[PDB]
């Protein structure tokens, strides 16, 4: 399809979408991050270009890259002023009263990381775009067709650089700090993959 | 009466789940 074919389909699905003690925080934990991963791949089949890719692909992209959209799906919900961190059930807490789960490192890494994509302004459009970039641009391992995934990841691409030039055409360099983001989201990706969760058995 | 899991794991026990 054509590059507003792109980002009018992708914005769409992300804003339909998208937009005290430490065993009820864990529940209350379960209870948000369950829903948010079921919408990362509810959003993921409104991709252009997505369900073409085949089962295994799509399930190694997601298993790959769901986290890091996580990241930025998640960092408008660090109050980095407050220091406070709100759950996808309106239920805001503390850093301290959050210190009690394995993470710590995690969530202030969190706080910078947030801070870093909100000096961007990015509009609603440009979020979905950044968002679908995300997921696409994960680790191509075990890819069974890595050429499609690269094709796809260079669609979004397009349509995030013309939608970025359209917005802000003085600033020049927002595509550039976009695409910068990405290291940092592997390096999160990679430093706290393996942070332990606890569930009620 | 609790289950530890990383946070890799558990997105990948969602998304095989999901895909049934
Ligand atoms: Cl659940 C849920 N519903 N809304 C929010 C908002 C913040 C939040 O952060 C975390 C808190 C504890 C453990 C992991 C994360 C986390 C997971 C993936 C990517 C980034 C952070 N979890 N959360």
């Amino acid at each position: 399809p054509t590059v507003e074919d792109v980002i009018s389909q992708v914005a769409r699905a992300h804003r339909e979408i998208f937009t005290r003690t430490v065993q009820e925080i864990w529940e209350d934990f379960s209870m948000s991050f369950t829903p948010a991963v079921r919408e990362v791949v509810e959003f993921a089949k409104h991709i252009p270009g997505f369900r073409d890719l085949s089962q295994h692909d799509q399930v190694t992209l997601l298993k790959a890259g769901t986290f890091e959209v996580l990241m930025v799906r998640f960092a408008s919900l660090f109050n980095v002023k407050d220091q406070t961190v709100m759950f996808l059930s309106r239920t805001t807490y503390s850093l301290q009263e959050l210190g009690a789960m394995g993470m710590g490192d995690l969530l202030s890494a969190m706080f910078d990381f947030s801070e870093k994509l909100n000096s961007l302004a990015l509009t609603e459009e440009e979020l979905g775009l950044f968002t679908a970039v995300v997921l696409v641009s994960a680790d191509r391992s075990g890819m069974e067709n890595s050429a499609s995934v690269e094709q796809l990841q260079e669609t979004l691409l397009r349509a995030l650089r013309a939608l970025v030039l359209k917005n802000r055409p003085l600033e020049t360099s927002r595509f550039t700090k976009l695409l910068l983001k990405l290291p940092d989201l592997r390096t999160l990706n990679n430093m706290h993959s393996e942070k332990l969760l606890s569930f009620r058995v | 009466t609790h289950r530890l899991i990383t946070l890799a794991d558990h997105i990948a026990q969602i998304i095989t789940q999901d895909f049934a």
